[PDB]
Parts: C-alpha cells; structure tokens; sequence
C-alpha cells in the first residue's frame, strides 16, 4: 500500500529511502519494490511525527544507518518479505538493528559484563564457623581487634551478618 | 571502510622555518583554497602535506615495548629466562619483565628482550 | 564448662573476666546492686 | 670500578652509580653521603682468601 | 504492646539495657520463697493485675493531677511499663515462674525499692559527667587501623578526624558520603539498578572521548578524511545551503565505544547535548554506532549574512585554528553529559546481607531480613539524590549533617548527629550510655542553630562575660563588658 | 574562558629574588636561543617522540610575545624590581642573576651560561617526563636523595 | 602469563595483593589452628590464655608457629629499593 | 525532557502539596490524594498538546480545616524567575477574591523588590513562598522526621502555666527551616515534636519560633 | 569547656548556667545509668 504524501521533503525523504533499499539487490530477489517500501517508512515516521522534524529526519538517518548495513542484510530481507512490516520496521523495538550474527552477540555479552560489574563489588570476608542462635546458619564475622587495650582482655568478636547478632569469644 | 582499519596517518609534529628554525604554522589560502604553513617572525611560508593538523588523547598504546633498549640486559638483578631461541637469533638467556611503570600495567604479564649478542630484540609471549 | 551459683554456692563452672567483672551479666555489678558497696568490698577484699 | 677495586679511586668516598632506564652515569663525591663495608662476591663466589 | 513494639524496633532486637532486672528479682523470690515446677503455683490472677496497675501508679515521675501530664507520665514510662507488662503476665507468674501470691507480693514491694532507687539525684552535674563519657572512649581505638573490609571503599574516614572535623564543625566533610537505597525492583534488579547507576553517575565529555583531531577538510561532503567520506557524502537532508560558508576547518572527535558500553550511552543523546549547551552555532554531525568507530565532526555555523568581515573591526573577532580549539578545551572541560556535579563518578556497591537492617514484618507477625542492591556514593546533593526516581527518599542519608540542617532542619540534625557518634562508638564495640549522646545532641542542638560548640562560636552565644573571658580572650568580652 | 582553552600546559619557573612566577621558555630568550630548534635540542637530543613534542608546544605559543635576548633581559629585570626606566640596570641585574644566582654551581663564569643552558633543559626534561609519566615520581624518604 | 583474572570491580593487582593476602591468612590460621590443638591443658600458657589474662591463640601463633605479614597501612611492604624491599632480592620480587 | 516525565513531577508535586495542605487539616478529597499519574494526565486532560498552561491549570483553592475561616490559594507562576509585575496581578487576584492565604510556587529566581513585598505584604494578610524543586520531594516522608503539631496558644499557655515556665527558658527553633517554612509556622508560636524513645518508648519536645 | 556549662536540675529538667532547659528531664527518665541493666524483652517473639 503506496501511501502518498503532499510534502516535497518527505518525498524527497522517500527517494533517498527508496534509493537506501535499492543495496545489494535483495529487494529484487524478495521482489518487492523499494519505493513503496521507502515510502510505508517515511509515511510511518510520520505518523508519528507529523512534522518535518530533525528529529524526524533523524529517525530517517537511524533507518538510513540501518539500511545501509552490510553486515546484516538478512535484516533488509526479513523486512522485504514482510516478515519486519515497514510500519514494524520503522515503528521501533529492535534496540540499535544488528540481529543476525554478531553485534547482537556482542550486544548480550556487552550486557553481561555490565552485569558482571556489580558482581562481589569490592571485598569479601566471611568465615563460617560460628553458630548464630537466631537463625542457626553460621553465617558469621569475626574480629580481630584489642592488639593491647587496657585491663580489658584481648577479645574475638563474632558477629553474624544476617538478623545482626554481635558475641564474644568470652 | 571496514571495522579491520587503522588509524596511524604518521602525523607530523613540527617543522622548523628555514630563516629560523622556529615552528611553521598552519594557515588557509581562502583565495586558492589551500592549506599553508608558515612562521610568525618572518614571511616564510610553505604549502601543507597533509589535512590533518592536530591529534588529541593519547596513550592507549603499548608504550613499554618501545622506550626500553636491550642494554638492560646487562644488568644482573634482572633474571635470565631458561626459555629459549630469542625471537631472531637461536639462543636463549632471553631477559623479561612486566611493563614496570606509571603504566606500572595492571599487565602482570611479561615480557621479553634477549641479552644474546646479534639481536636486541624486545618483544613478549 | 559452663558456670552456675546457687544460694551463694558455685554448682560448677570455670571462672572468667566476663563473671569476675568490668562487664554486663558479672558477679560484682549483682553484688552491688544486693550487697551492696560495702559488703563487695570487703568480699572483694577477702577473695583477693 | 677496577680503579675503584685497585684503590686508585677512594672507595671511602667516589661513588658511581649506572641507570640503563635513563641511560645515564651518576657520580658523586660531596660530603655526607652515607657508606658501609661489604663483601666483594664475583663469581657467584666471595674474592676472600 | 506487642504491635506497638514492632513500630519502635525495625532492627527486631529485644535486647535493651533497661533498669531494674525482675527475672533476676523474681528469680530470687524463687530462690527465697523455695517455689519449685513439681508443687502446686496456688495465685490470684486479678491481684497480679491489680499489682501491676498499682505499681504503674507508683511509676509516679511528674504530677498526675492532669492528664497531660499523665501523658506525660505514660510516655516516659510507656518502654518501662511495656517490659514490666510484658514480663507481668498473669500466665508468665503461674507458669513459668510459677510464684505464690506471697512471693508475688514481697517481690512488687521490692520492684518498688528499686525503682525508687533508678531515681537519679537532681542537681547532678552529668554535662561534665558526659563530656568524660565522650572523652574516654575517644582515647581508644578510634583511629586504630582501617580495618573495615565491607565490599567496599574505605568511606567516612575512622574516628577522631572525623571527631575532630565534627566538633569543629566543619563547612563540609573530609570525606562527604551518601548511601543509595532502591525501592521495589531496583533492590533485586541489578539491571535497574544499573540503569539507575548510568542515570546517577557523573559523566564528563573528556570521560567520554575516544580521541580528537582538527582538519582541514576542501569539502564537508568529499571530506579529506575518505573514510568518512561516504558518512558525510550520504547526508543531504541537512541543510547544506549554509555549510557553504561554515568553518572549512574540520574539527573532529573519535568516541570511546568501550565508553559506551563503560556507561550505557548512544549517538542521538550526545548530539542533542552538544546543540543544546553551543547553541544553534555549533554544526554537529556523527557516523552510526555500529561503524568501525565512532567520530563526531564539527563545524561553525557560519551563517551567509553579516558574518563575513561586515564591519572589519580590526580586533580579529575570531580565528577559527584557535577557536576550535578555545570549542575543545571548553568541550573537554565543561560539558557533564551525565550525573551531579561535585559527586566525582559515585558508586560502591553492597550487598544488604550486609547489616541487620530492612527487616520486615510477615503474615506470622515474625521479623525477617530482606536483602537489597545497594551504592555507596561520595556527594551530597540531598535534594537532588531525594529528587532522583525510584531511590527511596526515607532511608536515604548522607554523612554531612549540613545537609541534613539545609534539607530536613536541625530536628534531623540531632537524629544524624546521634546515629552518627552511635556509628563511630559502635566501630570502637566499647558500649557507651545512650542517655549521654542524647544529651549531646540536645546541646548543640539547644539553640536550634547549627554552630561550634567550641570557641569558634563562642561569641554568638548568650553566655556569661565570664565565660567567655575564660576562653583567653579575656580582656576583649571584658572591656566590651 | 574563551581566551585560550588550555592554560594548564603552562608551566612557569620560579626564578631566585623574583617578585613572580615566569615561564621557563622566557629564561630560554634570555639565553638568547631564539631558535626553537636549538631550544629543543637543550630540552632534548630526540625530539622524534611526537608526544614529547605537543606536550612543550604550548610553552612555545609564549615564546613569541618577545623575540629578543635584550627585551627578554629587561623583562625579567623588570620583575625583578623597578630601577626607574633604566633598563639597562634591569639587564645589568638579569645578567648578574644569570651568572651568579642562577645556578652557581656549575660555574658563574660568562662563557658557562651557554653551559648553564645545558642542564636546565635536562632538568625540565626530567620535569617533563615525570609531567608526561615517563619518570617515576622522586622520594623525599630516600636517603641517597638525602644529606 | 597475564591468564590471571581480575575481581570484579578490582584491578588485577588488586585481585593479586587481595588473593595472596588470604592465602597468606587462611595458612598462618591453619598452622596456628594446628598449635591450639597442639598444646595441653597442662600448659601455663593455655591456662594464662583461657583464664581471660594478657594471652591469645595468635599470640601462640606468634610465638610458636608464625607471626604473619607484616604491612604498610594494612599495604605489603612498599618497593623503596627501587621496585624491591631490600638488594638481597632479585628484582620485580614478589615473595611474601 | 519536559515531554512526558514532567507530568510525573507536577503530579507528585501536586499530591505532595496536597498532602501538606491536607496535613495542614484542609480537607483534600481521598481521590485528589488517590489519583494516579494516569488519571491525573486524565484530571487535567493533559498533554493534548505540549507546553500547555499546566502550571496554570495546578494553580488550585484548597480549603477546609475543621475551623470554616475557609479559602486558601495555591498558585503557580508561568516565569521561572517571578516579577513584581505577576505580584501585583496575583495581589489583585488574592485582594478580588478576598482568600485568606496564598501560596505562590516559583520555579527559579525573584525580584527583591517582590521578595520584599511578599515579605511584608500587608499585616493583617498572608503570602506564602514555595520553591518547585524543594517541593519535588516531600521531606516528611523521610525516616529521620519526628511528627509535628502546632501548638494552640491555650496549649502554650497551659504549658508556661503547668511548669511555669519562662517563655526564653524555651528552647527557639529557627524560621529558616524548611520544615518550619512547612508548616507555615510564625515566629513565637510553638510546634510539637513528637520523637521515638529508645529509652521512654516515646519523647515529646517543643520549640518557639525565631 | 563546651560541657562544663550544663548540669540537672531539682525539676528534673535538664537545664544550663543561664537556667535555660535542655531536656524535659536527663535521659527523657531522670533515672540513673547505673541503675540501668541488660535485659531482653523479648516480645518481639518470631511467631504471632
Ligand atoms: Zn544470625
Ligand atoms: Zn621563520
Ligand atoms: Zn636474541
């Protein structure tokens, strides 16, 4: 469906669509044609827009970007065969297009070391080897501490991490 | 244009005037549309070799390799590896180390230059 | 191992500072409290 | 240092000191430099007899 | 009581210094009166409850001629009253204790005697008693070591620095702190968090910079720089109608993918800033993220008209070399992309299991830990931390009781000031009275102003002359005097 | 501000008796190595590191507001105190300053300022390295750096 | 061999000085661990040690098997000869 | 930006304040103090186009202590930095409707010629001064926050009469609190602060305005 | 000498050398520290 528009701008927007869509033949193996396709984009831009924005115009060069990939032209084809609508396409949920081997990849790996970066965060400790009579489990701290003091005698403190207990070797 | 580039133009730091030895500077020729080097103190100028002007962060390079003659190897505190074939002549006595400075390079990793005579070579594994 | 008084006699039990003061749950701040300062000095006193 | 080790060159109060990191000899023979006696080990072995 | 107390204790501990030790008393009615589990616990329930309405009675601190008074009298006594009713029970005295009436009775005689002696001696001077009891345990351990592990950055630098920093009330911390809690998924959500984290954090141009260069470019679409030829050959929806005239200077930016995958950012975000702080005078162009790298290339919107050499002025208003460069320096240093300015970057995270705290409450009436995504963060922009999205504006705090004062009021104050000294005696494990650091609190606090206590403030005080002549200035208060 | 975007490559030698700061390439027109090339060769025998080059560039950019040995000469003099419009006094003074209090140990003869020279390009160039990361910060808990 | 992983949130150095550090701990506790067992109840010193006066286990870990790492701020000793402690180390030393 | 979270702001803004008015004892409807950012886009019809008077469709009369003196006024200024000129269409405004109380909300900055004249404005009537970003988050919600009641005159008195108490013996609290700006409290009258007690299960304390 | 300028009082109001009050009465119970004991409530008991 050829959804035709008023605007010189958006037409010329279309043509520079029309002629993002023409790489690498596979709009002629899918057979479909790039202008109609050029334009269901631009118009669906629009549709949302409705204005000759910049930022519209930007969502035209964040199409272009896409478009002009070759690394993933199996994404050009899951749009030409209608399986990613123009309206689909253009109307958002892909996160940066690169589906289809290897920058997807490393998006999820790239996921997972961001991820990882608050794993542990920065230290340690833990000793397990006192019982905490609030919660059985020894999930307990120990310290080291009084090196001299006063008249009070060098002591091991315990705590336990969890439900907060406090407790001393004596 | 492919993600398996480089970026090494070899920029050109300084070239000295030859009525002085003092700094060239750039300059546009609006008129014939040309970039031009000149000095300051005296009217002489010269055209540019290249668009490129300026250069800016620096040091994510690997520094240490470079900067480091094999002399080093001469000194005795500096231990002897029992692994073999410098990566030019065939003999071992190849002498390592990590980076070991300001880049102190959280590399732990070492690296390795032969105190065998007819190479010098720094290199790592 | 574990320290029990009855009547003012010791059932069992090895002593340690916690008991024997400077402390919460010690001999001596009970003692004050009850016996008040001057028959845990003089307690205190003939112990040492 | 054989002049140094010959005594021809006072021990007591030269010393001379070699940084192939910077490439550079540094002596010094001013006043109030702190120095101790060592054993001279060549070889992997003492010189002492 | 039991639902009141829930309220009193988020952190669940039942375990309080308190006066008066009744299992302890009670326990000695036992040893005394020589009730045991194996005879008869003959006890009139009602006289218990009568007894313990008695001695609330008898827990006389002020008059009771008046109710608020009585309010007065309740509240005060209200913790008290609670143990002692708690521990009181008509169920409690029969079955556990099984006591006699007798030995009940003797006992409430006794519980009486002690509570008329818990009564402290009016006129007493406790100021210079607490002073010694803040003066001791600061000889301590206080600066012994940082011995404080805890996943995370050695913050809020030990002891008396900081004692000494406090009490000279210092315009702003040694070391300033802000603890980041997360309401609902963020807690659990390490993902959210994150997003929270790259929302927070302070980002600056020059962190974000790969590198820059500066060009002479012929052409801004057949650009010298060849590999961005086909970039800027491509783009011809922007109007190129006054590029004709722009800077035919190149300056240009390489950006730091890592960066991007460092705080989670894009190209559109970084283009619509760079417009936004330079105006409509900075052209501003970039290649997609997912080209070999990204580079940012800029140009000076020379706009046709009256800019070109209409008045000649001979100042030179300004060449374009430098001007790239006076753009640079300021674009490196100016522009914060992302986070509060003056909280450095800002995160250390924790994982709650760390300390007894949100505990919460359950359908069985049980307290249970709950564990959390936490960031520990250097700043102090409490109203920009409070007016951050999903952190939670409750328990969120700040080391700097400044804040607190600017924010919250001197009331928040006196509770930061206490948690705080708290937190510094509860590091030395050296359990020191409560009362005491309530006590302070109220004397700084006394004036409702936040100011030294110390000399340096000495002079705004409406304190005696001799008082102030005492501080070595003598002859100064003396003569105005 | 707007003036030059980048002042903090500036680095600025604090001369003996000086009212103030001035920059160490200033000294060098004192000298009266007009010529950057010679300047460099003081600061250092390879100027092929390109980093080592950009890093001195901005101190380069001070050395043109005065060319002249003689001005060079006034102008420090003139910082150093205010003999009236003689300026050949002010010179006179930089001269003795330049002989005697600037670096007496290495010889206050007139011959060994082209001498002087020598050691205080290494010595900003030790700075410099150390300013670029290339040397290690100095210990001040050293003994062998100690008398 | 650079095969090391570095601790999230941590240099590698910093993972290194850190892993070192524990193992340096866990042994010293477990050889101190062996001579609390090691010592009879007949000993003064265990008598001086339990009854609560001046004594601990680390004390006999002291004296008898180990006194531990000894550090700078909590830090492993500083490189003051020039990336060594002491000239009876080889260079680039890391031993404990 | 300003496209769509904003409304989240005036929303919490709104109940915020509203909460503060209904704290102040007027009574605000349960569903004003309900409503979510859906309905209240949906209230004010809102975003049917972007920078819409919103900030005039905010502005409200809440009005309703117990006590009928009725017909207090918030209002919130289009300029981020107000203008006497906007003071003295807003003083015709409050002076034609004859309120009782008027509360301005300004985003930025002000004249001190209008800081003046809303400081003095006249004897006998109240202007009220609150800035957006400061009521952006509502500081009572904060755990560290003691409860405050204002305290009747009878009730000050009846204090000073059952202690004797002499009115400098007092402890002052300063106006130059927030939270005294909150309440909206005058200098010399005294506000209730109601504390936990670790050690009495609950404390009470008072502190006049200076 | 910032402590020294406060003591209690015969009203158990905690009060300063310009007899101002600081506290409605020392520690909000005018009781002694000593008198003062560990003791658990226990009433925050698990299950309801
Ligand atoms: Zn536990
Ligand atoms: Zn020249
Ligand atoms: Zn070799």
């Amino acid at each position: 469906r050829a959804p035709s528009t008023s605007d010189s701008v958006r037409l010329k927007c279309r043509e520079m669509l029309a002629a993002a869509l023409r790489t690498g033949d596979d709009y002629i193996a899918i057979g479909a044609d790039e202008e109609e396709l050029g334009s269901q984009i631009e118009e669906a831009i629009y549709q949302e827009i409705r204005n000759t924005d910049m930022k519209y115009k930007n969502r035209v060069r964040s199409r272009i970007s896409n478009l002009k990939d070759a690394k993933n032209p199996n994404l050009r084809k899951n749009v030409l065969c209608g399986n990613i609508p123009p309206d689909l396409f253009a109307r958002m949920t892909a996160e940066e297009m690169a589906s289809d081997e290897l920058k997807e990849m490393r998006k999820n790996l790239t996921k997972e070391a961001i991820r990882e970066h608050q794993m542990a965060k920065t230290g340690g400790t833990q000793t397990d080897l006192f019982t905490c009579g609030k919660c059985k489990k020894k999930n307990c701290t120990y310290t080291q501490v009084q090196t001299r003091s006063a008249d009070e005698p060098m002591t091991t403190f315990v705590v336990c991490n969890e439900c907060g207990n406090r407790w001393k070797f004596c | 244009m492919e993600p398996d580039g480089t970026y090494e133009p070899g920029f050109v730091g300084i070239r000295f005037c030859q009525e002085c030895n003092n700094m060239l500077y750039p300059k546009e020729d609006k008129e014939n549309r040309i970039l031009l080097y000149a000095c300051r103190n005296c009217d002489y100028q010269q055209e540019a070799d290249n668009s490129c002007i300026y250069v800016n962060k620096i040091t994510h390079e690997v520094d240490e390799l470079t900067q480091i003659i094999a002399d080093v190897s001469q000194d005795p505190t500096l231990p002897r590896t029992e692994d073999h074939p410098c990566q030019k002549c065939g003999h071992k006595e190849a002498v390592f180390f990590q980076s070991h400075s300001a880049r102190a390079e959280d590399a732990m990793r070492l690296y390795y230059v032969c105190t065998a005579p007819h190479c010098g070579h720094r290199w790592t594994e | 191992t574990k320290v029990v008084v009855e009547n003012g006699e010791l059932i069992m039990g090895i002593l340690c500072k916690k008991s024997l003061g400077t402390s919460a749950g010690s001999l001596v701040h009970i003692s004050y409290l009850e016996m008040g300062h001057d028959i845990t000095r003089l307690f205190y006193s003939n112990i040492q | 240092r054989k002049l140094r080790r010959q005594m021809d060159i006072i021990v007591s109060e030269v010393s001379m000191i070699r940084d192939i990191r910077e490439r550079e000899i540094r002596i010094y023979t001013d006043a109030g430099r702190i120095c101790r006696p060592l054993l001279i080990v060549e070889k992997q072995k003492l010189l002492l007899k | 009581d039991r639902e009141v107390l829930r309220v009193i204790f988020p952190t669940g501990d039942s375990k309080v210094v308190l006066p008066c030790n009744l299992l302890r008393m009670i326990w000695n009615a036992q040893k005394i009166f020589h009730i045991n589990p194996r005879l008869p616990s003959d006890l009139h329930p009602i006289k218990v409850v009568e007894g313990v309405k008695e001695l609330s009675k008898k827990l006389v601190i002020v008059n009771g001629d008046d109710p608020l008074s009585r309010q007065a009298q309740e509240n005060a006594t209200l913790l008290f009253n609670i143990h002692l009713r708690s521990t009181l029970c008509s169920r409690r005295m029969a079955e556990e204790f099984r006591l006699s009436g007798e030995a009940f009775d003797w006992l409430l005689g006794e519980i009486e005697s002690k509570f008329n002696q818990a009564i402290a001696h009016p006129g007493e001077m406790v100021g210079a008693l607490a002073a010694q009891s803040l003066g001791e345990p600061a000889t301590q351990m206080t600066l012994n070591t940082f011995h404080y592990a805890g996943v995370s950055a050695k913050n809020v630098t030990l002891g008396v620095p900081r004692l000494k920093e406090l009490i000279n009330i210092s315009k702003k911390p040694k070391t300033p702190s802000l603890t980041v809690f997360l309401l609902g998924q963020s807690a659990r959500d390490a993902e959210r968090a994150k997003d929270i984290l790259c929302r927070l954090e302070h980002t600056t141009l020059r962190k974000v910079t790969a590198n820059t260069a500066i060009y002479y470019d012929p052409n801004p679409q057949s650009t010298v720089v060849a590999e961005d030829q086909e970039w800027v050959n491509v783009y011809y929806e922007m109007p190129d109608f006054d590029v004709a005239r722009i800077s035919p200077w190149l300056l240009r930016v390489e950006l730091d993918r890592k960066h991007m995958t460092d705080r989670k950012l894009t190209m559109e975000q970084i283009a619509e800033k760079i417009n936004a702080g330079f105006g409509d005078d900075l052209n501003c162009i970039f290649n997609d993220d997912n080209a070999e790298k990204l580079v940012l290339r800029i140009r000076i919107m020379n706009s046709d008209e009256n800019k070109m050499q209409e008045e000649e002025e001979v100042v030179d208003k300004m060449d374009d070399d430098v001007f790239l460069r006076c753009i640079e320096s300021n674009m490196l240093t100016d522009m914060t992309l992302q986070g509060i300015e003056q909280i450095s970057k800002v995160y250390m995270h924790l994982p709650q299991t760390d300390n007894k705290k949100k505990i919460i409450i359950t359908e069985d009436g049980e307290f249970k830990a709950l564990q959390e995504w936490i960031l520990e963060t250097d700043g102090v922009s409490l109203m920009r931390v409070l007016s951050e999205k999903d952190v939670d504006p409750v328990r969120t705090t700040s080391n700097d009781i400044v804040e607190i004062f600017t924010v919250l009021g001197i009331e928040a104050v006196r509770k930061a000031l206490e948690r705080e000294l708290y937190h510094v005696i509860s590091f030395d494990g050296s359990y020191v009275n409560y009362r005491h650091l309530a006590l302070l609190c109220d004397t700084m606090t006394c004036r409702g102003h936040l100011m030294a206590i110390t000399r340096h403030g000495v002079n705004r005080q409406d304190t005696g002359p001799l008082m102030k002549c005492s501080f070595e200035e003598t002859v100064d208060v003396l003569m105005e005097a | 501000g707007a003036k030059k975007s980048a002042i903090g490559q500036r680095i600025v030698a604090t001369l003996p008796y000086i009212k103030q700061e001035v920059p160490i390439i200033i000294v060098f027109r004192a000298l009266g190595f007009v010529s950057d090339r010679d300047i460099l060769e003081h600061i250092i025998y390879d100027f092929e590191d390109p980093e080592m080059m950009e890093m001195v560039k901005p101190s380069l950019d001070e050395a043109f507001v005065i060319q002249e040995q003689n001005v060079a000469l006034n102008f420090i003099g003139s910082r150093g105190a205010k003999p009236g419009v003689t300026k050949e006094k002010r010179i006179k003074y930089a001269k003795e300053v330049l002989q005697k209090e600037m670096l007496p140990h290495v010889g206050v003869s007139d011959f060994c300022e082209t001498k002087k020279a020598y050691f205080l390009g290494y010595m900003v160039h030790r700075l410099l390295l150390a300013a670029l990361g290339r040397r290690e910060l100095d210990d001040r808990d050293h003994y062998g750096n100690k008398r | 061999n650079n095969e090391l992983e570095p601790t999230p949130g941590n240099t590698l150095r910093q993972t290194f000085e850190n892993q070192v550090n524990r193992i340096l701990n866990d042994a010293r506790d477990k050889t101190g661990s062996s001579a609390q067992k090691s010592l009879s109840e007949y000993n003064n010193f265990k008598s001086m040690v339990v009854s609560g006066a001046k004594g601990s286990k680390i004390n006999i870990s002291q004296v008898i098997a180990v006194v531990g790492q000894q550090n700078v701020e909590g830090k492993r000793i500083p490189f003051g000869f020039k990336h060594r402690t002491l000239p009876h180390f080889i260079k680039d030393d890391y031993g404990p | 930006m300003d496209d769509e979270e904003e409304t989240y702001r005036l929303w919490k803004i709104r109940k915020t304040i509203m909460q503060l008015c209904h704290d102040r004892g007027y009574l605000v409807t349960q569903d004003e103090l309900d409503q979510t950012l859906e309905e209240f886009k949906a209230q004010s019809g809102d975003k049917p186009s972007e920078g819409r008077p919103r900030r005039t469709d905010l502005t409200v009369l809440v009005a309703h202590n117990d006590d009928p003196t009725d017909q207090m006024f918030v209002f919130f200024p289009e300029e981020p930095k107000v203008g006497i000129k906007t003071i003295k269409v807003y003083c015709q405004r409050m002076q034609e409707e004859n309120i009782t109380r008027a509360l301005i909300v300004v985003q930025q900055g002000m004249t001190p010629s209008a800081k003046q004249s809303l400081v003095d404005m006249a004897p006998k009537y109240i202007l009220e001064q609150f800035l957006q970003q400061e009521l952006l988050i509502n500081i009572t919600e904060h755990e560290l926050v003691p409860e405050h009641v204002v305290m009747t005159k009878e009730e000050v008195t009846e204090l000073l009469a059952r202690y004797k108490l002499r009115e400098n013996q007092l402890p002052r609290i300063q106006a130059g609190d927030p939270v005294a700006r909150y309440f909206g409290i005058k200098r010399g009258q005294v506000v209730k602060i109601i504390r936990p007690s670790e050690t009495a299960g609950r404390y009470i304390t008072y502190r006049l305005v200076q | 000498k910032s402590m020294e300028s406060v003591m209690v009082k015969y009203d158990a109001t905690v009060r300063n050398s310009i007899n101002q009050v600081v506290q409605l009465r020392y520690g909000e119970d005018g009781l002694a520290g000593e008198s003062v004991e560990f003791q658990n409530l226990a009433t925050l008991k698990p299950s309801n």
